[PDB]
RNA sequence: GAGGGUGCUUGUACACCCAUAGGGUGAGGUUAAGAAUUACACUCACUAAGUGUGAACAACACAUACAACUUGUGGGAUAUACGCU
């Protein structure tokens, strides 16, 4: 059983990290996108402005800038994925 | 301004520029001696700079006195004498002095007592051992002891003197590589850091902190790359219509795991070897695998990297985005495969570093 | 529930009307087939459409 | 001539020998603020020991050896954290520091600090009424003026005969450890057993047989020893007879007309070297086979013929053969007696 | 045939060799035995490896393809093989 069980884990535990990735849950992200994630996009994405710039404009922290950066890009993709389809 | 140059470091090997044996000999027993001298000092300037720290302590647990790391004559509750990393030098160089260089003293001290400070939160309240440094220990060397450098062309190596003592460099079949980057400081056109100098069993290493500058490109922020890390498809890199997959989960994983039960099965099998001759001659065909597996990653992971970074800039993706990682580290952190077997880590700070030097800008989520 | 298609539905070419399951044939279980069972999992059940 | 009391160390665990929540409650509370004290402590006793160690090289600053110390920490935490495990804490690190200051003054090893998650020591002193409880099935004392009865678990271990050991005074027991990993109170506890002279009885039956890729394995009782590992045995073999192939291939396209003994002596001493290496394999098998025979005090050994018929067997060789392979029966018969077991027949 | 040496460092493979190198030994301490002698996962250490020139175990010259080349130091943690119960 042992042996059994290191097979198992040498096979399926290097397609557990994927296993995640193709059971990702598909959260509706059809919510209004907000003010400071909308800036921080605008910036990056139409203003080319860097991260760091983008930081020191809003006063935030460049973890916190990250993060609502890869939000606003998350329910952008969810809104572009959506008029895909109606349209 | 600001940085415009991400630090970077090279192995250049150097052979003793002595016409015979004995003189090599002993310029190479000396530098030995220099490797045995600097990992005593790092300990001596650990231990030293731990000990007043708690007797701080002492004095603040006595009358709760205000006793901090400063000149006397320059602070009435000041206790040193002079200035702390002198302190240290000091009590090293009283007594290592006359063997060993003491421009590896200071670089060392500065190395030392620069981390410290930063280390002294977790000191006080205690989740740290003070370090024992090993004997193997690459000893650092300042910018202040490259001396004599030129390209000889006769011996078709460059020459320069490590405090005293000439060294011919071999760069073999190395004409492009690092070959214009010693002529670029020859010349003046390049900056060096503060370098070690590593021995490896009859082979010298000098590992030289050259600052490189970034590479700029014709990049477009808008432009996402859309990057996942598995322990099936290490990289997997979406850039609109262009998708690319770098890494096999056997050239990887299972290759690595190979390693691992090779060295599983000398150890097992050095039970029953010749014995009566001492424990080092029986663990001597586990000291083959002394970081096999660790070098194998190491290059796996910089080509994985390497391609991630070229198709980035291929499609001019000016932000490289690694999707749901932040997840993927929490189940790693509560498993045992996945940790032990996936470096991410490594992965990440090749990125970042990768991409910080050609523009892009790396996220995490 | 029982495998039958709802009053109402549109039967287009192709779709199941009454979805059945035949018990698939079962040879021998041969120690190769035990071990490929034990590790991947019973993916292929025994059951034909 | 090595010490004739052995050291070994358990981690049990120990609960609080009171019953409300509360009471446990508070009990934890004073362990965590003595492991705590305990932990400043030892930091300022080492660093000051190490001060006034070295102090010709102490001339930065601006301005027994046990007695001093101990008395400032002493004062420093009396009352709260009772004085025994301090005086037990200093004199063993004074007799550490005095173990290694040879290669602390040349600086080959650095100072050893603590943290703070280190098991603060405790002597006998500290333990009374070391005995066992029955009724609630745990061995029960009296550390620091706290009853304390220990949660084995379900411990089949070891650990149980040494605590009914130590409880009956069989066993001496030497200065000890608390830990507070996790919740959970363990101890650390070192026992000095006297080493039983181990003889020779022959009411004990041990249990010899070959196998297929455990080669020779030996039962007795609860215990159980394997002699090698197939791959072990065989990687020798493999090297030496590959070699002897390209060692041949290389001789017969080399310079012929020097003498055929001077082309084949190293053909011939390759064949020859498996024989001496079979040889020395089955010398020291037999050597780990008594080893155990007089290490579990088992007078009677028997080696099974276990050969079967079709089943599993007579298709796989066996690791070691038969019972006769390179005369090993007889490396077991003249090497029995040699200590003494009585290996018979099976 | 693994594994290695030289071919700057790493990986793959490659030419030339070494390779019972998971071996051939030396010394020190200790143990057991009447002795020979054995023993130690006790400690330390030595010994093999391209071609030519070259008296030479001196020195020098020459010696394959692709990819990569930011490391070093330390701490925390886990596991593997071995030894004891």
């Amino acid at each position: 059983k042992e042996a059994i069980e290191d097979i198992k884990t040498i096979v399926h535990k290097g397609n557990e990290l994927g296993s995640n990735d193709t059971m990702t849950n598909e959260i509706k992200f059809s919510g209004e996108l907000s003010e400071e994630q909308a800036k921080v996009l605008k910036m990056r994405c139409d203003l080319k402005y860097s991260f760091s710039e983008i930081a020191k404009e809003l006063e935030l922290s460049e973890k916190e800038v990250h993060q609502e950066f890869m939000k606003a890009y998350k329910l952008m993709k969810a809104n572009h994925q959506l008029q895909l389809q109606s349209a | 301004m600001g940085k415009s140059t991400l630090k970077h470091t090279r192995k250049i090997q150097i052979l003793i520029d002595l016409p015979t044996k004995d003189e090599k000999k002993e310029v190479m027993d000396m530098m030995y001696q220099w490797r045995d001298r600097c990992f005593r000092a790092a300990n001596i300037i650990v231990t030293h700079l731990y000990v007043q720290e708690m007797i701080k302590d002492f004095f603040y647990l006595s009358e709760g006195i205000k006793y901090k790391l400063a000149d006397e004559k320059k602070d009435e509750k000041g206790i040193l004498q002079r200035s702390r990393m002198n302190t240290t030098y000091r009590v090293v160089s009283d007594r290592f002095k006359g063997e060993m260089p003491t421009n590896i003293l200071s670089t060392l001290n500065h190395g030392l007592i620069s981390s410290f400070n930063k280390n002294r939160v977790q000191y006080w309240k205690g989740e740290r051992s003070l370090p024992n440094f090993k004997k193997d220990m690459a000893f650092p060397f300042g910018l202040q002891g490259i001396s004599r450098l030129v390209y000889d062309e006769e011996k078709k190596a460059f020459c320069f003197r490590l405090y005293r003592v000439p060294f011919k460099t071999y760069l073999g079949k190395d004409f492009t590589d690092k070959r214009m980057l010693l002529e670029r400081l020859v010349k003046g056109d390049v900056k060096l850091c503060a370098s070690n100098i590593q021995l490896n069993g009859g082979k010298i290493f000098w590992l030289a902190v050259f600052e490189i500058e970034k590479e700029k490109h014709s990049l477009k922020p808008e432009v996402i790359a859309e990057a996942s890390l598995s322990l099936e498809y290490p990289i997997v890199v979406k850039t609109g219509k262009n998708r690319l997959t770098i890494g096999t989960k056997e050239e990887f994983l299972y290759r690595r795991l190979a390693i691992q039960a090779a060295r599983r099965r000398t150890q097992v099998g050095a039970t029953y070897s010749r014995s009566g001759k001492g424990k080092k001659r029986k663990l001597k065909a586990v000291d083959k695998y002394h970081k096999t597996e660790s070098n194998y990653v190491a290059h796996r992971i910089h080509v994985y990297s390497r391609k991630l970074i070229d198709f980035c800039i291929k499609h001019q993706a000016g932000t490289l985005i690694l999707m749901n990682q932040e997840d993927k580290v929490g189940i790693a952190k509560e498993e045992e495969f996945v940790l032990r077997n996936w470096s991410y880590y490594e992965l990440m700070t090749k990125i970042k570093y990768k991409a910080e030097k050609a523009g892009i800008e790396l996220i995490i989520g | 529930e029982y495998g039958m298609i709802r009053i109402g539905a549109e039967v287009k070419p192709g779709d199941i009307l009454i979805g059945k399951i035949t018990p698939k044939g079962e040879s021998d279980p041969t120690p190769e087939e035990k071990l490929l069972r034990a590790i991947f999992g019973d993916k292929a059940g025994d059951v034909k459409d």
